[PDB]
């Protein structure tokens, strides 16, 4: 769950 | 070396374009390969998010008849934004992130307006013989004219939704549309969405960077208006303060009309319109990444690791109620004790 | 300027102890306040996690007549943990973290024994004369002599179990029995539990260091064998690895029979049991902390932060699927972004 | 709760 915590990422972009 | 050898148009219409148009750097760059959206090979890099230019997949095909005289009269009149700059290089802002960074002031500012208002500009500054630059960078949305939905629903949706598909993506979150004068240029960065970039009009050289350059790139802190951007001057790098870009190595090439780039997420790209090239218009195809796998394989991967930095980031930000104190905090973990 | 002066036994039995008995180290330290237990400038240390030494508190005095010969006949004969070392430094190695840092080897090792043997091999060393050191650190149990269980039932626990419940601290985990040689030094490093350290034969200096001089005493990294430790050796500093050790300033004094140290929980603290002072016994009450506080204050305390960057060490060193991975990734992460 | 997760702690000691 932390890894899985730590590999979320959001979307952004330009 | 490079985008190789400048490839013919059809018709004996000569090279495309020739080298004194592109900028000079200090890093080397190989090329990007240039396949059939048929060729196995391209489907093998894009399975492997690694950059590939596809040369007939007709994505856009219906817009390779755009220019300024048809999108004025066929776009609407809704806002379109538009930054200006007095240098070539147009540096990303997040706005939203301004209010940290107090003593911040962008090189480059933003303005709304109605495409004929933006062609008025681009052509006062052209007969007169101006400094000035204008990028416009605008999300394709329901205001636009009829015949603009019509060349947009003849995109190649059965191809590309087939990629999106195929590759577990999420989805489509936004075209952007993108006309810039020749010579403009749009700093090094990485995005957090997978990437198809339409190319329509003009030339673009593309120079693209593995996530697992990261420490060569040297990205500004996450709280800071220019996230993800990297904070050296390609134009004149300071080793003494980025070191590892001595070390950077490139994969570049340059995108005409019909040309589509895939920009792998989380990979970094400097892209820059040909010198005197004249403008280029260029409609790119954000997706959210597919979600993150059930099983983790280790080591982890570079771009999983960008996230993980990242994380950290955010995390010591909000608990530590204030983005200035990240940096402080993180010295004091590592100096003598992990460096 | 230290702890003092000596402080005079009752009976004109002279000074307790001498200058002379102590070590010599780089850096300054202020007195720790000595006061009654019934003084409310002693509570409101305390309340305030600040050290104190109280004088009056009775917590061990059954225990103030115990020695060797006296253990030995009442102690039982369940097996004593007894560090041996070839230094008067007895660096804590934590077993269970052994296994990451692989080319790793202990500077003292622990042995099991009944309470008799280690008598002997206290004994063995003396009548030779060897430079052998030994230091009995067990936790108190059920399998203790019944004459035992009579003194530490003696222990004052209304006074103590009050200090519990008025600081709203957590359960009583254990009380460790420590006998050392004289000369013995217990390196400084910080404990995550609140303690009241009872002093009950012989003297020791105990030199402490706020949360928030982590900076200058660089503790290992979370994941190695002597976590929470300081790196720097206070015989022999490393001004190059570790500059900001010639800012540390601490809190010093000389606990004797009767007295008890209100040593708070992440503070730092060095202990060594005076030269030519004989053998030392002391008698630890570790108890966990008061939970986190419902509202969070800003900015955060200096203990807290030190909370903060274990956690941070802990999670990427799990993410990461291993250890050695954490230095490289933090380096990577601030390395011209962040210092 | 994210500083809530960063302000846990352990309970270790010698
Ligand atoms: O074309 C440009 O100048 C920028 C495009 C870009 O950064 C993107 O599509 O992610
Ligand atoms: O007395 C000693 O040598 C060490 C005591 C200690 O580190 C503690 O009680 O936390
Ligand atoms: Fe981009
Ligand atoms: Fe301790």
């Amino acid at each position: 769950s932390v890894v899985e915590y730590l590999l979320q990422h959001g979307a952004d972009v330009h | 070396s490079g985008s190789g050898e400048p490839r013919e148009e059809a018709g004996a219409l000569g090279p495309a374009w020739d080298e004194s148009q592109l900028r000079s750097y200090s890093f080397p760059t190989r090329p990007i390969p240039r396949l059939s959206q048929s060729d196995p090979r391209a489907e093998e890099l894009i399975e492997n998010e690694e950059p590939v230019v596809l040369t007939d997949t007709n994505l856009v095909y219906p817009a390779l008849k755009w220019d300024l005289e048809y999108l004025q009269e066929n776009i609407g009149n809704g806002d379109f934004s538009v930054y200006s700059a007095s240098t070539h290089k147009f540096l990303y802002y997040d706005e939203k992130k301004m209010a940290n960074f107090q003593n911040f002031k962008p090189r480059s500012n933003r303005e709304e307006m109605k495409f004929h208002e933006f062609v008025e500009k681009l052509q006062d500054i052209q007969q007169r013989g101006g400094e000035e630059r204008l990028y416009l960078q605008q999300t394709l949305n329901d205001t636009v004219g009829r015949k603009i939905v019509m060349d947009f629903l003849g995109f190649n949706w059965n191809w590309i939704n087939k990629q999106q598909g195929k590759r577990g993506w999420g989805q489509l979150t936004s075209n952007l549309l993108l006309i810039g004068m020749e010579g403009n240029v749009t700093p090094a960065h990485y995005d957090e969405q997978q990437n198809f970039f339409a190319q329509i009009k003009g030339y673009k050289r593309c120079i693209l960077f593995p996530p697992d350059q990261f420490e060569c790139l040297y990205p500004y802190p996450v709280h800071h208006p220019c996230d993800r951007q990297s904070q050296v001057d390609f134009d004149n790098p300071d080793y003494e303060r980025f070191p590892n870009f001595q070390n950077v190595v490139g994969y570049e090439t340059v995108v005409g009309p019909g040309d589509v780039l895939y920009i792998p997420m989380y990979w970094w790209h400097h892209i820059e319109s040909l010198l005197n090239g004249g403008i280029t218009i260029t409609v790119n195809f954000w997706y959210k990444g597919a979600p993150t796998p059930k099983r983790i394989e280790y080591p982890l991967k570079a771009h999983q690791k960008v996230a993980i930095m990242r994380n950290i980031e955010k995390m010591l930000g909000e608990a530590l109620g204030n983005p200035q104190e990240v940096g402080p905090l993180l010295n004091t973990m590592i100096k003598g004790r992990y460096n």
